């Protein structure tokens, strides 16, 4: 018999987000080739099932450098990254295939999902 | 608010 | 020009309360008069006016217990801690007094005012 | 997935 706040889960990750921006509480930098990505464990762990494997593993779980496959374009990180923390994805024609490719990586399967159908459209 |  | 996918948000709170049930990356305790609550920082600050204060806090930041104020409810803080999680507020009869009290400490403004409108009808 |  509970009431529901609409609106909650959206207000949550505008405020995690702003925590990101601002650096404040990030405990993990994921290196794609020389980038670095400062972040949240919980919220790569709750978008991505390679992050979820990763941050459960009683040895992963306490590193604060995580190093990505040479192949992961950093661009295309960076679109899923802010993707996670906002729910928008920036896909365009000329990183389509980098954003498919780093999401397989990472198992985000709805990103998948979109990426696959706007290829086929094409 | 809702009921869910 | 992104795009959005609208159960993102939703989805990221709902793996974030998984994480929260199997006690996986929780980094605080909230000790309420006997009873201790195991959460996330970054969720609590994201949900609460009193947790971004305190953790934002140079000091405060680090520590790995808090203890609220002696007057908090247990059930209050649980009741509010369970909406933090997941959108759910379990407003009841009995327990209105005691939620209300509690998201005003904890500075939870849309509960406070679900809180009070209730009140008014009754 | 929609236009936000
Ligand atoms: O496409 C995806 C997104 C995703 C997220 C997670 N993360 C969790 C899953 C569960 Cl059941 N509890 C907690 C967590 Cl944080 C795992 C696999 C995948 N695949
Ligand atoms: O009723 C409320 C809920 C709430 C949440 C937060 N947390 C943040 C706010 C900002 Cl601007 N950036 C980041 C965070 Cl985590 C502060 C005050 C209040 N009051
Ligand atoms: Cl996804
Ligand atoms: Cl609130």
């Amino acid at each position: 018999s509970c009431i529901q706040f609409t609106r909650h889960a959206s207000d949550v990750l505008l405020n995690l987000n702003r925590l990101r921006s601002r650096d404040i509480l990030t405990d993990v930098v994921i290196v794609v080739s020389r980038e670095q990505f400062r972040a949240h464990k919980t919220v790569l762990m709750a978008c991505s099932g390679l992050f979820y494997s990763i941050f459960t593993d009683q040895l992963k779980c306490n590193l604060s450098v995580i190093n990505l496959d040479p192949e992961i374009n950093p661009e295309g990180f960076c679109i899923l990254l802010d993707f996670m923390y906002t729910s928008r994805l920036n896909l365009r024609e000329g990183n389509i295939m980098a954003v498919m490719a780093t999401a397989m990586y990472l198992q985000m399967e709805h990103v998948v999902d979109t990426c696959r159908k706007f290829i086929k459209a094409s | 608010w809702v009921i869910p």
